[PDB]
């Protein structure tokens, strides 16, 4: 009989704690409930909206409540930090060549946050100055 | 002169003898120039010859070398006492059962690289007719992910192949990719089984620490992305040929 | 023992092993082999060449010219007809190998490149960027994952071989983790284990080049063949002894000494070039041991540098620039930095001579094989008589794909004819191998096997170096025959059974002394100077065709005294002069 | 060893619905949470542009409608994927989770559809 005796090290629950670059990447995985969370309060203004003046006029008196505010301010961070984080991201997913050399991710990157600044500017063009 | 010296934490197993791992410590001479490959060589031939270690090359190049250093995945031949003054504990590479000091079983890891068929597929191309023609542009789609010394450091940093001993891991998928990925090759329908498991591309979060450690720069973790984009090309075109 | 069946076994899994697995698989779909490696694959020390594979492939070159590099680097040591075979198959290997994958570096075209080695006058190496081995090693090991005739022991230790009436049957070896020995019964056994570098204390060599193979055969009473010879670089980093890839000189880097004077315009090799164009045969790329002289040379006037890892010259290579730089040696650079902290854009890089490769080996005929039936050797362990005294650049990795192929093919034939031997003969022999392992275990004595290393590799450095004298060269003879003593009052104190290497360094060093002993008798009875071997004593200082024109045969008898016979060199169409 | 003939996943479709909602709320939900979470709650806009009325007006358009339901569940088939693999990464069992996550996902995605072609 073999004289081995293989020890397997256990993994916890817990071992993203340790290393920052495992903290930062359930960090980055976090942002999802805030986002979800946002999914849902459009919902409710969506169906508030429906219910008339008097159900709207509810609705934005919870998002003054002002620990709502808090929520919301803390989900405006979640989200751009998705954001910092996606673009980083999305670049690895394609093999670019340009002239004899595989290019990204800073081009990608570049691009993705020009799209972005240009879109939060027509947006609150558009939902603002008319 | 006076060389310093350098109080080394070595996680000892002997499965012979221990039930489970333990430290031990040992007094090491080093300079500016003194790598952990080094110091193990010290240790076993002054003050413990019963530690055993993988290594050959002493120059980050044959891959053998791998183990954890402070809970980082490394290659103890370019890993230096210099920078580890407050304290060093040296660890068999995490993730892969432990043999017998420093020395784990690497079968997964083997087994994974050889599902994957890293191999030219389907090119009918003979000596005689002359090599095949490919281009500075071609071998950029690939080259970089050929660069992989099958060192294990990626499948040690994965904590997804921690959670799940069954995904065939970062290195396998690259090597997949680079042949996927070469205009000689015509075997692409022979690998993407492996890759479209759920051992396979798709056990991957994107953690992204696997290329964080690479120890030549071949950025696994970009090759399984890319593999994710092919899987799902793959998904869809099996799911309109209803051929 | 457990025992195990194969038509062929293989000891060896880096290029040529793994070459010569594949051939026969190829050869005989049927077959099933033994390949055994005491590291995984792509550990070998193949997997660290930097440079180059050479094979004729520009339209101005010519099989001959090839020929005539090699047989004339050799010093006319070379079977010129095996050279021949040589320089006629290179281009087919090496494109076999592009047709499996390899990744060789191209021209804008998609044709492969070829770059200048070995001082050839019409380039011919073929590369993959400044990882060439690793590219080789990787493509062969990763092309024969496809052969289900290719049974592998990874981590096996061979110990012996089994010979019984001139015939070869088989090999026990040593399941590394297990610590559980083994025997695979097999009717053709090629030894590609690789050279004995690392019986020098400063080489280029990985820590398994220990000449393992080697030793097994000459137990067996198969000689090493011109093992006098051993190609030292000359440009690796002190201390550590790794390697400077040719490269950064063919790429125009210069070599200084402490005044900043490029020293090689004084021994010859001069005038000058200025640092836009160097040129090949002159100051920087000068023959090889007439540079690695120069840093002797430079040494005695007082002009190396001292530093804390011993004196050095500067390979300073700043005037070539980042995109050259890093467009043709980005290893050398990452290698520069981590190990002599040094940036080769910012710095000059300390370098000096350094043991790097051996031309002698386990006696061969024209198709690998040896005196002993059915038992083949290719590759670094191995004298096909290819080299001479003197290897040329770019050669021997050909060499491993080329021999690789034909020693697989012949071992294949060799199998199939071979015939059975006697049951109870051979299994006496297996039981011999256990029986004398149990001795080496038992063996105390209280001697520390690594002081006896590190005595046996300053006796080759000081008595079998780049320039050698009878006294010297004796004073190393008398070193390692008391290191033999020694050796035998070894005590290994480790008797786990889990990868238990100290065992396996102490057997691995036992060979390495064995090995050495030819290299100095070797040395030492060679009253010439020839390629690699240079002696200053007087009479002894140049080339003598009339009486050394003949190859060097080392034998070890059951007495443990290494003799020597000599053997004729076969001429073709180059005779000497 | 390991599966000569592995089940083919069903991932890339979740993947792919992540994506594109991935993709969607990196270069749209911040502003978005900034004019409804921030802006519309503390009156920080010109004049009625954040009223009842012109609400309304904007959800009851065509391009409003679509806005508004991709909005909402875009976003929804990113986090809830990420959610359900945090489970994993957390080690939390989670019977059937697939169907409790996705399904989580339709059935919201549903509810808003109906939302879109209005109450
Ligand atoms: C740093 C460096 C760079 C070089 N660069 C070049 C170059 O650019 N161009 C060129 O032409 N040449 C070059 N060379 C020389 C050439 O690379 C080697 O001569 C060649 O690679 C040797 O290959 P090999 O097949 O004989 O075996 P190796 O690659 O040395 O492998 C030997 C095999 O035998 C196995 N083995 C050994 N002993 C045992 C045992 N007891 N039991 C079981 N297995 C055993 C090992 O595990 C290994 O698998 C270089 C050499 C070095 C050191
Ligand atoms: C085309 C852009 C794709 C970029 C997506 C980012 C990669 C990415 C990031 C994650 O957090 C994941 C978590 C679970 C499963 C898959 C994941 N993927 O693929
Ligand atoms: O070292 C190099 O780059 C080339 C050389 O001489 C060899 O063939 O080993
Ligand atoms: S990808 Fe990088 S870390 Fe992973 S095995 Fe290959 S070389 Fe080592
Ligand atoms: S760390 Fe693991 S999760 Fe994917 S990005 Fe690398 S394989
Ligand atoms: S000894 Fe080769 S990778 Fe470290
Ligand atoms: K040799």
């Amino acid at each position: 009989t073999t004289k081995r005796k293989p020890y397997v090290r256990p993994m916890t629950s817990t071992w993203w704690k340790k290393l920052p670059f495992y903290r930062f990447y359930m960090l980055r995985e976090g942002t999802a409930v805030p986002a979800v969370w946002f999914s849902i309060e459009l919902i409710f203004g969506l169906f508030a909206l429906k219910n008339g003046p008097e159900a709207w006029a509810g609705f934005v008196d919870f998002l003054q409540n002002p620990v709502i505010v808090i929520i919301n301010l803390i989900t405006l961070a979640a989200a751009l930090l998705h954001t910092k984080t996606w673009f980083e991201l999305a670049p690895k997913a394609a093999n670019i060549i340009v002239k004899d050399e595989k290019m990204g991710p800073e081009p990608i990157i570049k691009s993705l946050w020009a799209v972005t600044v240009v879109a939060t500017i027509v947006i609150l063009f558009v939902a603002l100055y008319w | 002169a006076e060389m310093k010296n350098l109080k080394i934490e070595v996680v000892r197993y002997n499965p012979e003898v221990d039930t489970a791992p333990h430290s031990a410590f040992y007094e090491v001479p080093y300079d500016a120039t003194t790598s952990l490959l080094d110091a193990l060589g010290y240790i076993k031939d002054n003050l413990a010859p019963d530690l055993s270690y993988r290594w050959s090359c002493r120059m980050a190049i044959c891959g053998s070398c791998g183990m954890m250093v402070n809970n980082v995945p490394k290659l103890a031949c370019k890993t230096f006492l210099r920078d580890y003054t407050d304290g060093m504990k040296v660890e068999a590479l995490a993730n892969f059962p432990i043999e017998r000091d420093l020395v784990v079983d690497m079968t997964h890891f083997i087994e994974s690289l050889e599902a994957i068929k890293p191999y030219i597929i389907g090119n009918s191309r003979t000596a005689d007719q002359g090599t095949n023609i490919q281009t500075p542009a071609q071998m950029a789609k690939y080259h970089q992910f050929s660069g992989c010394i099958n060192c294990g450091l990626c499948y040690a940093a994965c904590p997804q192949f921690g959670l799940n001993p069954e995904f065939i891991g970062p290195a396998a998928i690259t090597l997949a990719h680079r042949y996927n990925e070469d205009s000689r090759d015509h075997g692409k329908k022979e690998r993407m089984a492996q890759l479209n498991s759920q051992n396979g591309v798709w056990s991957c979060t994107f953690v992204g620490y696997c290329s964080e450690v690479c120890p030549k720069h071949v950025d696994p973790a970009a090759a399984i992305q890319q593999g994710k984009v092919e899987s799902s090309k793959d998904f869809l075109i099996a799911t309109l040929k209803p051929r | 023992m457990q025992t195990f069946q194969a038509d062929l076994a293989i000891v060896g899994a880096g290029g040529a092993g793994l070459r010569a697995a594949i051939a026969a698989a190829q050869a005989n779909p049927n077959a099933k082999i033994a390949l055994i490696s005491k590291v995984y694959p792509m550990r070998s020390h193949t997997v660290a060449a930097e440079g180059g594979s050479a094979a004729v492939a520009q339209d101005h070159d010519s099989f001959e010219y090839h020929f005539h590099d090699t047989v004339a680097g050799g010093d006319w040591l070379c079977e010129q007809d095996v050279v021949d075979y040589f320089v006629h198959h290179c281009p087919t290997e090496m494109t076999q190998l592009e047709l499996w994958g390899c990744p060789w570096s191209r021209r804008p075209d998609g044709s492969v490149n070829v770059r200048r080695f070995g001082g050839m006058k019409i380039e011919r190496t073929w590369f993959a960027a400044d990882k060439t081995g690793f590219h080789m090693l990787h493509t062969l090991f990763q092309t024969s994952l496809q052969f289900p005739q290719i049974q592998r022991f990874d981590e096996h230790f061979v110990l012996d071989i089994l010979v019984d009436d001139g015939h070869v049957r088989g090999l026990v070896a040593m399941n590394m983790m297990e610590g559980t020995l083994v025997q695979i019964r097999a009717n053709a056994v090629v030894m590609a284990t690789g050279g004995a570098g690392r019986v020098y204390r400063y080489n280029t060599n990985g820590g398994i080049v220990t000449g393992d193979g080697m030793g097994m055969a000459l137990s067996h009473g198969v000689p090493l063949r011109d093992m006098e010879f051993v190609q030292y670089h000359p440009t690796g980093l002190p201390g550590s002894g790794i390697l400077m890839t040719e490269g950064c000189r063919g790429e125009g880097g210069i070599l200084v000494n402490k005044n900043g004077y490029r020293y090689l315009q004084d021994y010859g090799m001069g005038p000058e070039t200025p640092l836009g164009e160097p040129k090949n045969k002159y100051m920087e790329l000068g023959p090889r041991d007439k540079v690695s002289q120069a840093f002797w040379h430079e040494w005695r006037k007082g002009n190396t540098i001292s530093t804390p890892r011993g004196d050095v010259v500067y390979l300073d290579l700043r005037h070539l620039g980042e995109k050259k730089l890093h467009e043709r040696l980005p290893f050398i650079c990452e290698l520069a930095k981590a190990y002599v902290g040094v940036d080769p854009v910012k710095e000059p890089i300390p370098v000096r001579p350094t043991a790097h490769y051996t031309m002698g080996g386990i006696e061969t005929d024209q198709n690998c094989e040896t005196r002993i039936k059915g038992l083949f050797a290719v590759g670094e362990c191995s004298s096909v008589g290819l080299h001479g005294a003197n290897r040329l650049g770019s050669n021997s990795l050909a060499e491993l794909v080329v021999f690789g192929r034909l020693a697989g093919e012949q071992a294949t034939e060799r199998a199939a004819t071979a015939g059975n031997g006697n049951e109870a003969a051979i299994e006496a022999q297996a039981a011999g191998v256990e029986q004398r392992l149990k001795d080496l275990v038992n063996q105390d004595g209280g001697e520390n096997w690594a002081k006896i290393r590190d005595e046996m590799g300053l006796a080759m450095e000081e008595g079998c170096g780049i320039y050698r004298t009878p006294e010297l060269m004796q004073k190393t003879i008398d070193k390692l025959a008391e290191l033999q003593e020694r050796f035998k009052r070894v005590r290994i104190t480790d008797t786990s059974s889990v990868f238990n290497t100290d065992l396996l360094y102490t057997i691995e060093l036992g060979h390495g002394l064995n090995v050495a002993e030819c290299m100095a008798h070797s040395a030492m009875a060679r009253k010439e100077s020839r390629g690699a071997h240079q002696r200053l004593d007087e009479g002894c200082t140049e080339r003598d065709d009339v009486n050394f024109l003949k190859h060097t045969l080392a034998f070890r008898d059951a007495d443990g005294t290494t003799r020597l016979e000599y053997s004729d060199v076969k001429i073709t169409t180059l005779p000497p002069a | 060893m390991i599966n000569p003939n592995p089940k083919r996943s069903d991932e890339p479709v979740f993947w792919g619905l992540f994506g594109a909602g991935g993709m969607w709320s990196a270069i749209i939900a911040p502003v978005m949470i900034l004019l409804v979470g921030i802006l519309l709650p503390l009156g920080l806009f010109p004049g009625d542009a954040l009223s009842y009325e012109r609400v309304l007006a904007f959800a009851q358009s065509f391009i409003g409608r679509v806005f508004l339901f991709l909005m909402i569940v875009l976003p929804l088939w990113c986090g809830l994927h990420r959610m359900h693999h945090a489970m994993h990464d957390l080690k939390i069992h989670v019977p059937a989770g697939k169907w409790v996550f996705y399904g989580l996902a339709a059935i919201l995605t549903v509810v808003t559809l109906i939302g879109v072609v209005t109450i």
